[PDB]
């Protein structure tokens, strides 16, 4: 679910 | 003519974003799993690429207009251009002498052979090195190099993009600055821009080939267990 | 009385399996992401544990009867006892002097403080060290230490187990050997066995607490991205 | 799906 990408893009 | 105060502010932002996400000393490389000359270089190469993804992200978040996009488009743009942005920024460490990426002592000096020990073949590494060499020969200014990465990343022609109309706009605004800068600030660059837009096309081919070789690699759990959570997410197909 | 040729063959197999999956020089530790004294020790600690999982697996596959079980029960037994088996085998490197795990130079000498920098708290590390010390004081023979790990792993009282009747049998066969060995081969061990079965109970508590602290850790993607594919699979709940 | 555990247990 792109758990990590979201966290990094915030 | 001459650049406007807006185009100029875009350049200051991108160049500062790059400086902030690219260490010329490569001092963090010691924190990666040590390199080793069945794919003995995979652990180190995976950490290096995972590290780079984080940097590409930090750089992207600073590209004017990118952060206003939807989380989904940002994800979509990163996932499909990630490997291309890594190939471009890595050129800063590429050496035309030893035909290799020199990021430190003999240990952090990556040769064509080392990448092979990561699970890749000449069918990719060949066009890659050929790309690095050709790109290096353009002696791009820092301002053009950073613009090329911001344009490659804002390519609206990516699978998964929604507002492929706003992305198209952002890229054009950037494409404008690059063309203006080359004309106003780069003596002898009558054909530059064209040569740069061409490099983007070479990247798509390299990207394509990488996706294949990476796919094969990710289906084998003995190799897949060597990658990092971020690499698996970015290059995974579980969208 | 005296051990039978069957019980004895079980002991030869387990002791050989251990020797084959436990390096007393800890020479592979240099391949882990380097340690660093927000959870700076996490990267190294995750690699060390991931490495250990692989070893516990190789050891398990050699436990008499284990490999005949269903892939699912094997998975179920590994997933729930993994952390307990790691805590037991790690005792071989624990030192009652410096109250720490000494696996090499000052770098690979893990102190209670270092594990804290991996995202864990005293609420776990306290009973842990207390367990290590108590366990160390039993001066177990190599044959008893290896049997304790094979018994802990074959605990039929694990969530996810199916044939919890065959597993129960295998563990008993092992429990028999351990009791016989202590009686026949270990002068002064009238209360040993009992003290060992007690250690299994301490492990459940440590295991429980670890699962909690690990859960909190896995929900935070900035920390989760530091773990390895295997650690995420073994300690994940996505069964 | 325990993709890695299966591979290691075989
Ligand atoms: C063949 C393409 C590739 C990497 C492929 C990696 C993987 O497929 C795998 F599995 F093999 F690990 C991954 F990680 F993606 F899954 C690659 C592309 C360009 C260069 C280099 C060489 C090294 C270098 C990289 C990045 C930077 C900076 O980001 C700098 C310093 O400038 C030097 C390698
Ligand atoms: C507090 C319990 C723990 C590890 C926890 C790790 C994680 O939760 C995380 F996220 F923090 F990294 C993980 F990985 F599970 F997710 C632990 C348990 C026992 C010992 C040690 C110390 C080091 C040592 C380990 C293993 C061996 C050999 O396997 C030897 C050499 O004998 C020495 C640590």
């Amino acid at each position: 679910r792109h758990k990590i990408l979201h966290r990094l893009l915030q | 003519h001459m650049l406007s105060d807006e185009q100029m502010q875009i350049i200051n932002s991108l160049v500062e974003a790059h400086h902030k996400t690219y260490d010329d000393s490569y001092s963090d490389f010691v924190r990666f799993r040590p390199p080793v000359r069945r794919l003995s270089m995979l652990p180190h190469l995976a950490d290096l690429v995972s590290y780079s993804i984080q940097k590409v992200i930090g750089f992207a978040k600073m590209i004017p207009g990118f952060r206003d996009l939807t989380a989904e488009d940002q994800i979509a743009l990163l996932k499909s251009s990630a490997i291309e942005i890594i190939m471009l920024r890595s050129n800063q460490s590429f050496s035309l002498e030893d035909m290799s990426w020199s990021c430190g002592g003999p240990d952090f000096k990556y040769c064509i052979n080392d990448v092979t020990k990561a699970g890749h073949t000449l069918e990719l590494l060949e066009p890659l090195v050929k790309f690095q060499v050709g790109l290096k020969k353009l002696k791009l200014h820092e301002e053009e190099h950073v613009l090329l990465m911001a344009i490659c990343l804002l390519s609206p022609d990516r699978p998964g993009v929604q507002d492929h109309v706003r992305i198209e706009a952002l890229q054009d605004r950037l494409c404008d600055v690059l063309q203006a800068y080359i004309r106003i600030q780069h003596p002898g660059g009558r054909l530059l821009y064209a040569k740069m837009i061409q490099k983007l096309a070479d990247l798509r081919s390299l990207n394509e080939e990488h996706s294949k070789q990476y796919r094969s690699l990710s289906f084998q759990p003995e190799h897949s267990m060597q990658l990092t959570p971020l690499v698996l997410e970015v290059f995974g197909s579980e969208v």
